[PDB]
């Protein structure tokens, strides 16, 4: 009967790094999409397996909202069978995703002068990720054959890293604040529609 | 896994991490060149104190991947770039010796002042003073003594300290297994592992003296006019049949010959173009010329300027209130944040400099997507090429005609486009032999093929048979005359002039052979010709990714320093030099001197 709380995913100061990004589910609730679809502020808006106009009369047993910030020049790797650091490292898109990518600009709030290192990727990976599995897990990564034994040194390297973010930074390389719905269907009846 | 999968994940971690600091020094010091203060100063000097700390780190750390197991070539360049160790393979004594023999000299330059032979404390620099009486002064004992004073005050000053930089860069040099460090400095143009587009370190000597070889009959033309020239302006002071006198060149030391223009133009009384006035007609500003010359590039196809070129670069000076270092730079501070600083005065000089400068912008665009080591030109002389061609393709007369800063009632006739390319080539065919002669004596006396006690000896030799240029005066040992120069002096590699001026040319016929334009070349004009902008982008994207020969060749066709575009495209000047130059003895005899 409630509107579906997508506003606090959208009207959150606060969005995770890649590496640890936000999963928010959003369920038993009637989903407005207008204001998604109008908003033309977005300057990624890309819907999969479903189109902009139908999802609004479409119902669904469960959502989920995945926000991240990740640099402008990598949101391309935020869609099916991408391939990239983003994509293999931080966060996979399954290559049948049934979900819209959202992504706006937000290099007023997520970049500061002087850098703004927040918001950190996960740079190397032993394998690639599974679609949907986050990877927090922060062991040092061992390019070579001796094991690192927790520190830093030869073939041993630091998994995570931080977009030195700042205001004046390149379009590609300024903060761009990114949304992934998608849309779930069970044998259990559906809860968000509408 | 394998070494070469270590090496790939070495390079991964350093790519993000060199970005970063190169980012942040890069920032600092924009900051400071557009706002001098010593907190600035302050800012800059710790975050370059940073990246060198930074690259010295990573060096070692890249050293213990060998290069010799590395089946990747953009690795191999990475990894080669990269553990070149410079000055830390030598001992802590000797590199700091001879890191205070390059500030010492870096002092001695910019500081030194030369002083009048009655006014001992009141008296001027090298700039703007020794600059202005160079590039303005008709009197030849003025530029004499400017001369003079200038090689005996700041040249031997550094005689004994460039004795101790060439004898401890070739122990540097060396033990990087370098021949010298000459060869340490052609090790830009070498290309190694690639079939069919290999390039030694000697092959570069090679082409550079081929190419000169066959410039020689149109410099010598050139140089035959304009001592005609000089003969009809100071009477007695040259011989019909000799060189040039060295201090009467319009520069402090020959570099360029533009400020003979006056004394040898052409037609006098026909209308050099200028469209200064036009555009103050039309009040025109900074915005409006760099919105110019961003609407030519992407005439061409070429993108236009990210909105953050607008908004961070100083495209005007800021008033007098806060003081700036504001020659004309081209800044990739890296992440996506290109700038232009430059005072922009309205004028035609700099409209063309605006267009260079944004040329260099383009360029840093382009490669914007190689890894942080292979975001550079294909050689030191692909990017001011890149840059130069754009003012070329922008001064011709139908690009201003087509801008409105030109009106259709000009008409071209032979006296203008003489007087066009006479422009051109003191500017570009004169710096052409100083530059080759300058840098042929710096890879001697790096090899050795020199004793020490016949450098000047040798050096005002070749002046003789290289360029034309006889000294005014003797000069014994204790002189270290090239030193005079910013680059001599500073520690700069001065061939990438020479390839830069053939390779633009290369790049202008290339282009407007693509553009089908017909005509003579000068009055080549990319705009609106998307093919030839594709054809540039082509090599400009690569970045030095792929051997420069291969990205000169993705535009020219050729995997080599192309002298014939430069001398077609002088081509009807070279025809109207020869016709001149008929009552004149073309060639200068090395005997006679002041
Ligand atoms: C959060 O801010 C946005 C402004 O773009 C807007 O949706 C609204 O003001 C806030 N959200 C809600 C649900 O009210
Ligand atoms: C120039 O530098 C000084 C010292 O840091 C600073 O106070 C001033 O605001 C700067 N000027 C501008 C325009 O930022
Ligand atoms: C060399 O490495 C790059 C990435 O570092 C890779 O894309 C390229 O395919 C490699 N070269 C070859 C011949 O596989
Ligand atoms: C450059 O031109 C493209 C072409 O459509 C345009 O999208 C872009 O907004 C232009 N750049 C600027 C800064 O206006
Ligand atoms: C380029 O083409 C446009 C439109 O065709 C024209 O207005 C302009 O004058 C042309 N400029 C040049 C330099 O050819």
């Amino acid at each position: 009967t409630n509107l579906c709380p997508f506003g606090e995913v959208f009207n959150a100061t606060r969005f995770a790094s890649v590496y640890a990004w936000n999963r928010k589910r959003i369920s038993n609730c009637v989903a407005d999409y207008s204001v998604l679809y109008n908003s033309a502020s977005f300057s990624t808006f890309k819907c999969y397996g479903v189109s902009p106009t139908k999802l609004n009369d479409l119902c669904f047993t469960n959502v989920y909202a995945d926000s991240f910030v990740i640099r402008g020049d990598e949101v391309r790797q935020i869609a099916p069978g991408q391939t990239g650091n983003i994509a293999d490292y931080n966060y996979k898109l399954p290559d049948d995703f049934t979900g819209c990518v959202i992504a706006w600009n937000s290099n007023n709030l997520d970049s500061k002068v002087g850098g703004n290192y927040n918001y950190l990727y996960r740079l190397f990976r032993k394998s690639n990720l599974k679609p949907f599995e986050r990877d927090i897990s922060t062991e040092i990564y061992q390019a070579g054959s001796t094991p690192c034994n927790g520190v830093e040194g030869f073939n041993c390297y630091f998994p995570l890293h931080s977009y030195g973010f700042q205001p004046t930074h390149g379009v590609g390389y300024q903060p761009y604040r990114v949304v992934v719905l998608s849309f779930e269907l069970l044998h259990a009846p559906a809860t968000v529609c509408g | 896994s394998t070494i070469e999968e270590q090496a790939k994940t070495f390079l991964d971690k350093f790519n993000h991490e060199a970005e970063d600091l190169f980012y942040q020094s890069s920032l600092a010091s924009w900051n400071y060149n557009t706002n001098i203060t010593e907190e600035n100063v302050q800012n800059m000097n710790n975050a370059g104190d940073k990246w060198s700390a930074f690259l010295k780190e990573q060096s070692t750390l890249a050293q213990m991947y060998p290069l010799q197991e590395i089946q990747n070539l953009t690795v191999k360049l990475q990894l080669q770039a990269l553990q070149q160790n410079g000055s830390s393979v030598l001992s802590e004594d000797k590199s700091k010796r001879l890191n205070t023999i390059l500030n010492t000299m870096s002092t001695i330059y910019s500081t030194g002042k030369v002083c009048n032979p009655d006014n001992p404390q009141e008296c001027l620099l090298l700039e703007p003073g020794l600059n202005e009486i160079m590039a303005n002064s008709l009197d030849y004992n003025e530029r004499l003594w400017a001369w003079e004073s200038w090689r005996s005050e700041v040249g031997k000053q550094l005689r004994p300290l460039y004795e101790e930089y060439v004898v401890l860069k070739n122990e540097m040099a060396r033990a990087n297994h370098y021949e010298d460090y000459g060869d340490y400095w052609r090790g830009d143009y070498e290309v190694n592992g690639v079939d069919g587009y290999d390039y030694s370190r000697g092959q570069l000597i090679e082409d550079v003296e081929h190419t000169f070889e066959e410039i020689k009959p149109l410099y010598e033309h050139l140089h035959a006019y304009v001592r005609a020239k000089l003969m009809n302006a100071y009477p007695s002071y040259i011989s019909p049949i000799g060189c040039l006198p060295a201090h009467l060149l319009g520069d402090m030391w020959g570099r360029f010959w533009t400020n003979l223009y006056s004394l040898t133009v052409p037609f006098g009384q026909k209308p050099n173009i200028d469209v200064t006035d036009a555009m103050v007609d039309q009040a025109w500003d900074a915005q409006r010329i760099f919105k110019e010359a961003e609407k030519f590039f992407v005439s061409v196809g070429l993108p236009n300027m990210t909105q953050g070129f607008w908004e961070n670069s100083m495209l005007t000076d800021p008033g007098n209130v806060q003081k700036a270092v504001c020659h004309p730079t081209a800044w990739d501070l890296g992440k996506g944040d290109f700038r232009i600083l430059m005072c922009t005065k309205v004028t035609m000089d700099d409209f063309l400099t605006a267009h260079h400068e944004m040329g260099h912008i383009q360029y840093d665009m382009a490669y914007a997507a190689q890894p942080f080591l292979l975001r550079n030109g294909a050689n030191e002389g692909f990017h001011e090429a890149v840059g130069e061609i754009m003012s070329l393709s922008a001064a011709t007369p139908k690009h201003l005609k087509s801008i409105g800063l030109l009106s259709p009632d000009f008409q071209e006739d032979n006296e203008t486009e003489i007087n066009f390319l006479l422009k051109q080539a003191l500017t570009i065919v004169g710096t052409l032999p100083f530059t080759y002669m300058l840098e042929k004596w710096r890879w001697m006396v790096f090899k050795g093929e020199i004793p020490k006690d016949q450098w000047m000896k040798k050096w005002w030799e070749m002046k003789r048979e290289i360029v034309g240029v006889v000294e005014p005066v003797p000069h014994d040992e204790t002189y270290c005359d090239p030193a005079s120069l910013f680059h001599v002096s500073n520690d700069y590699s001065f061939i990438r002039y020479y390839t830069r001026t053939l390779y633009q040319f290369q790049f202008q016929e290339a282009l407007c052979q693509a553009a089908k334009h017909e005509g003579p070349l000068h009055k080549c004009d990319i705009s609106n010709s998307t093919e030839a902008g594709q054809k540039l982008f082509n090599m400009l994207r690569l970045g030095k990714s792929e051997p420069w020969t291969l990205a000169l060749e993705n535009v020219v066709g050729a995997k080599n320093m192309n002298v014939r575009p430069l001398l077609n495209y002088f081509e009807p000047l070279f025809t109207w030099l020869k016709d001149q130059n008929k009552n004149s003895f073309v060639g200068w005899s090395t005997d006679w001197s002041p």
